[PDB]
């Protein structure tokens, strides 16, 4: 339990330290905006990929339920609920944690194990300010951006295939998106997205910059790196989603 | 050839598992003796209209 | 012989999905119409 | 070109020490050279006398002020008269020759694009690369990568340079051509050039000073002189490759003419204090180098 | 802009009424019990419309049915 | 290009493939081997638990949510005693599976996609080909072996421990009795949806370990390539998962959706 | 051992060419040292020589046997009589040094468990490790490494082995260690060693037959009696590690002893016949090259 404990105190430390520099030393315009561009490149086709079956899948699954509950009619309702709640976040951690963070530790490990960290430090600069401040802060606005595409392409591709499909009403689709959904669920998902961006974007850059070296050092780093990502996203989720139910719009 | 005694150990303790999650789910969450109909006897009825 | 796997995978990708749509349809059984 | 004084510096990854009690003093201006069998943990020695580690115990005084006591805060000035060459270069793959090179004085100095234009095509040129500075570092050669790396390094007018196995993944000819530019990089500038290797045709032409770490130890330390005709086991089995001796099988179980300067460069003045300390030793050493070096400075 | 009701009042592609030789037709109702556009035009109880807007004009809600 | 970068993956899978039965009748120790690996994790993951854990962690994860967020929406209509019957066609039809498949692919594939580069790069490919042995058939058609052999266990496992979560957070945390729970729950589950979603998991374990062995066989850039190929690997599983659990899900309720409340 | 007849190789990563036209002829018993400056495809090389890689033209007969077209069913019977020396040993770190040792005669060969492990202790004890074979790959140095990938290419009595940078990662001391031993290993089962490297103590000490590769081609190939007295101004250069010279700073631009085997050897019968073969060569050389060989034989 030492070595977990130690480890997790040191991401603690190179967080706070991150915290520090990005409200103490001056901002870096052009690393965020390469870094920004970097992640929504490497996860932006397949965000879509993901979430348009699964989204789909779904609306299949509520229509057929719902049809044969009789209760046909509020099938828009639940449609959006579970897709401003659950599945924009959580597509959002999954291709996130998969795409970017892998992405992140990757190419910090490239740059430790070709020693542009300690080329970087020989010459007086802190490796966090230079490079992880924008990096995290780029995997936050593109988590921020991506939850809301979800969002919106997911009740989009719901409502047409249901229509198309299975003949189900547009009036009573696009009528009911907003008897359970309101400001509270979309401020929930907003807040879901900017954290699992800001604590995949620390955990990414913590593990690139303590890769092994080696020949399997950079393997293993993404590999825990994509772990520990999955893991704290799904507990991150789950406290967030029983914080945002307290305030639920129903009530 | 290998037989390390530790991936030994890992093979019985995963075995164990594996019986021990199919044991139950099988019972208490399936309850494949009543879906295939074990300790069951089968009755018939005769209805002037299903009623659903 | 790269090409001929490659158009060998993709037409098994074709027949699954036109498959799937077929069942998802309930092409293969037969129901008669009434009015 | 300043001092170095290491003092009884020890270092241990985990309960295993890599070596312990490096007592050294590295002149000014002279170009030391760090020897031993591979996996002594010699790298970890020259990457600890700039900071990037940090050793378990003694000092290292640079001008005065201990390297292992100094904030970070002084550190920053510190590393201003360093210029480190890592084993691959460790250039950055975001940017090209030219930035790769003008990244210290776009950083440090407020110096005009003009003037930094004209000190990076002069540092590169004086380096054999003076059309070959819009390339970048992934498409580049193992020798052109230590070229420009010593072209980034050269531009802060260092007074200390630490160069990181000049050999590792190059032919003895190109290592030769490397060696000659150390040595007229030491006559142009001299800027106390410290060199780490296992390579021999290295520790034969282009060293001052030299030392051998064996066995978690230091064994001896001094100028050129005085090793190159020392019989003593380990520094006799391993400067000439021989195989009967200390040096065993593996880790588990255990004068030539220097290089001169190129005609044209100016005339080192490394050589001249070696010299001097090289009679004070001569004076502490045994009768039969006393002959040999005494021989040998008579030429 | 001005004139946007919500997602629920948007006209929607599709469906009976859309389809070209569709007939418009206009509804005085006296009041369209929260009636929202893109409802169901029925008749003889069978999906054969849709109502396009339920724009108010002079105090008297009047419906645009295709 | 495209054409012929498909046909170097079908020629892949079919290799790897047709090699399954000379694996199974001469590299029985490999198997038992890699079955104890995936099982009980390696590396630095191997000391919490391995891939049992994390799956274990995930599926918990996701039972809560179900359970959470649907007695809270139908505890605000009123109509809450259904969350039972809910949580139960939430987990088998669209949850568990593609959770399970998502955390598999992380743990088993990313592993499987590092060892094979470290491999390939540490030259014991070219290793095994000096030694007169097939390369493809010593590792990816043994991976594929113990994936298919482990994924059962594992899915069994993801599904009692989904059950578990969504059945405590209901019945405690929001103190619903445990009877009206079992009952709707025993109630409105059939075994066939479980059946036919341990068949949709198998396939999908097939399909992301050939995806993941595809990737790490070939691998090339030293080290560092090793890290791109994990995650063009993960990103490639995620989308697969997602796509068979929709297809198999389209095929199997697309005329009967196997459920019957009204008259 | 048998001998490799290279005829007319080539190799191109696509537009890029490894090498042009190299031509060989690897005398069988003989240790042989391909070398060159950094670059020049020397692995490629001696990957080629066991199939590993594809060369778009030639001919490399072993036997009488073309293995550059070959089924694969005649490939993996032509690789028993072979044994790769890799740079790290490219061992696998899932089984200790004993099974990494076992494994290609437990592959191959239908042998029982004590025969296995006489064969596989003595082939440990053959390379200096007679106690180290149940521990790691990841638990021993890199010479250790080098040790064992030896001891597991030696197991099926190779008619050729191949070695591939035996300096890499090692000093000049542990490397002359290496070197005795690989003269030895030519000693004792004589087989026919190939080496790859830049290393002149290896270049200058170790072989029987050296040849030079320079701007993708073969300069020159023959036995160390004719190259050490070699003319040729890249020869002498790369031989000398002299700095002037065609060979430039970098790619962009571009008579010892000899050592004997450990006394209790079996005579190394290759020194024999490297004097044979040359003393027929010694009537088309340069004057000068001639009168120093003929008293180097003396």
């Amino acid at each position: 339990l030492e070595k977990p404990l130690a480890t997790v105190g040191g991401f603690f430390k190179m967080s706070v330290m991150t915290g520090k520099a990005l409200f103490t030393r001056p901002f870096q315009w052009k690393e965020f905006v390469l870094q920004s561009w970097f992640l929504i490149r490497v996860a932006f086709l397949p965000t879509l990929a993901v979430s348009i079956p699964l989204t789909v899948l779904i609306i299949f699954t509520l229509n057929i339920l719902l049809a044969e509950f009789g209760a046909a009619d509020v099938s828009g309702a639940g449609a959006a609920l579970g897709a401003v709640t659950q599945l924009g976040p959580l597509v959002t951690v999954l291709v996130v944690a998969g795409a970017g963070s892998t992405a992140i530790c990757a190419d910090l490990g490239a740059r430790t194990v070709r020693e542009e960290i300690d080329a970087l430090e020989v010459l007086g600069i802190d490796p966090i300010e230079r490079l992880v401040v924008p990096r995290v802060v780029a995997s936050t606005f593109v988590a921020f951006m991506l939850n809301g595409a979800v969002i919106t392409i997911g009740l989009v591709g719901g409502f047409f295939f249901g229509v198309y499909i299975q003949n189900v009403s547009a009036g009573a689709y696009v009528s009911t998106l907003t008897l359970l959904t309101g400001f509270p669920e979309v401020l929930i998902s907003v807040v879901k997205a900017t954290l699992f961006g800001m604590i995949a974007g620390l955990v990414g850059c913590y593990r690139g910059l303590t890769v092994a070296g080696g020949s399997k050092g950079v393997g293993t780093a993404v590999n825990e790196t994509l772990v520990l990502c999955v893991v704290a996203l799904f507990a991150v989720n789950v406290v967030l989603t029983t914080i945002g139910v307290r305030f639920g719009t129903g009530r | 050839m290998l037989l390390t005694r530790f991936i030994k150990m890992q093979l019985v303790i995963f075995l164990t598992l594996t019986l021990v999650a199919l044991v139950v789910l099988a019972l208490f969450y399936l309850r494949l003796p009543t879906w295939a109909g074990l300790g069951m006897y089968k009755l018939n009825a005769d209805l002037p209209n299903s009623g659903g | 012989p790269y090409k001929l796997a490659g158009l060998i995978l993709g037409l098994v990708g074709v027949l699954v999905l036109a498959l799937t749509w077929m069942q998802f349809r309930g092409q293969f059984e037969d129901k008669v119409q009434l009015t | 070109g300043v001092q170095i004084d290491v003092t009884g510096l020890s270092k241990s990854f985990g309960s295993s020490k890599i070596w312990e009690d490096v007592t050294m003093s590295i002149p000014a201006g002279e170009v030391s050279v760090l020897l031993g069998p591979s996996g002594t943990g010699k790298s970890v020695f020259l990457k600890s006398l700039i900071g990037l580690l940090r050793p378990e115990r003694g000092s290292i005084v640079i001008d005065g002020t201990d390297i292992l006591q100094c904030s970070a805060k002084e550190l920053y000035e510190i590393r201003t008269l360093f210029g480190v060459l890592f084993q691959d270069g460790a250039l950055f793959g975001s940017m090209n020759i030219y930035d790769n090179t003008a990244f210290p004085l776009r950083e440090h100095t407020k110096k005009s694009e003009s003037e930094i234009r004209k000190i990076v095509m002069e540092k590169l040129d004086l380096v054999g690369m003076p059309n070959d500075g819009h390339k970048f570092p992934g498409e580049i050669s193992g020798g052109m990568r230590k070229r420009a790396g010593l072209a980034r390094a050269l531009v802060l007018d260092p007074e200390i340079i630490l160069c990181d196995e000049p050999d590792s993944g190059l032919d003895p000819v190109r290592t030769a051509y490397l060696s000659q530019l150390l040595i007229d990089i030491n006559a142009q500038i001299d800027a106390t050039v410290l060199i780490v290797t296992h390579n021999i045709n290295i520790a034969r032409t282009v060293p001052d000073n030299m030392g051998m770490l064996f066995r978690k130890q230091l064994v001896m330390f001094g100028p050129r002189e005085v090793l190159l005709t020392s019989e003593e086991p380990v520094v006799k089995q391993f400067l000439n490759g021989r195989r009967i001796g200390p040096i065993g099988m593996s880790e588990e179980k255990d004068v030539p003419p220097q290089l001169q300067a190129t005609p044209g460069m100016p005339e080192r003045k490394a050589v001249a204090r070696r010299k001097a300390r090289v009679r004070e030793i001569l004076h502490t050493l045994p009768p039969a180098a006393q002959a040999a070096i005494l021989e040998e400075l008579d030429r | 802009c001005g004139q946007w009701r919500g997602i629920a009042n948007v006209p929607l592609p599709g469906g009976p009424g859309t389809e070209s030789g569709s007939m418009t037709l206009y509804v005085q109702m006296p009041e369209t019990l929260a009636l929202n556009a893109n409802s169901r035009v029925r008749v003889r109880d069978v999906f054969v419309g849709r109502v396009r807007k339920i724009e108010l004009i002079n105090w008297v809600p009047t419906l645009t049915v295709d | 290009r495209f054409l012929d970068s498909m046909g170097h993956v079908a020629w892949f899978v079919v290799q790897a493939i047709v090699h399954v039965p000379h694996a199974f009748r001469h590299y029985r120790r490999e198997s038992l081997r890699l079955v104890a690996e995936i099982g009980m994790g390696t590396g630095a993951m191997a000391v919490i638990g391995g891939t049992v854990a994390i799956i274990g962690f995930v599926t918990l994860s996701a039972g809560s949510l179900i359970a959470i967020q649907g007695f809270a929406s139908l505890g605000n209509i009123g109509v809450e005693a259904f969350t039972g019957f809910f949580a139960a066609l939430a987990n088998i039809r669209v949850v568990a599976p593609v959770v399970t498949g998502q955390a598999l692919a992380a743990t088993v594939g990313a592993g499987a996609t590092a060892e094979l580069g470290a491999m390939r790069i540490s030259e014991e490919v070219d290793a095994l080909e000096v030694m007169g042995i097939k390369s493809i058939s010593y590792l990816v058609s043994t991976r594929i072996m113990a994936g298919a052999i482990v994924i059962i266990p594992l899915y069994a496992m993801a599904i009692l421990l989904s059950f578990m979560s969504a059945q405590l957070v209901t019945t405690i945390f929001y103190s619903q009795s445990v009877g009206t729970y079992e009952h709707y729950f025993h109630t409105f589950l059939r075994v066939d949806d479980v059946m036919w979603s341990f068949l949709e998991v198998i396939i999908m374990s097939v399909i992301v370990m050939l995806n993941h062995c595809y990737f790490g066989y070939f691998a090339s850039g030293g080290a560092v390539g090793v890290g791109e190929a994990v995650g063009r690997s993960m990103r490639t599983s995620l989308i697969a998962i997602v796509l068979v659990v929709l297809l198999a899900s389209l095929a199997l309720y697309g005329t009967d959706p196997n459920f019957n409340l009204t008259v």
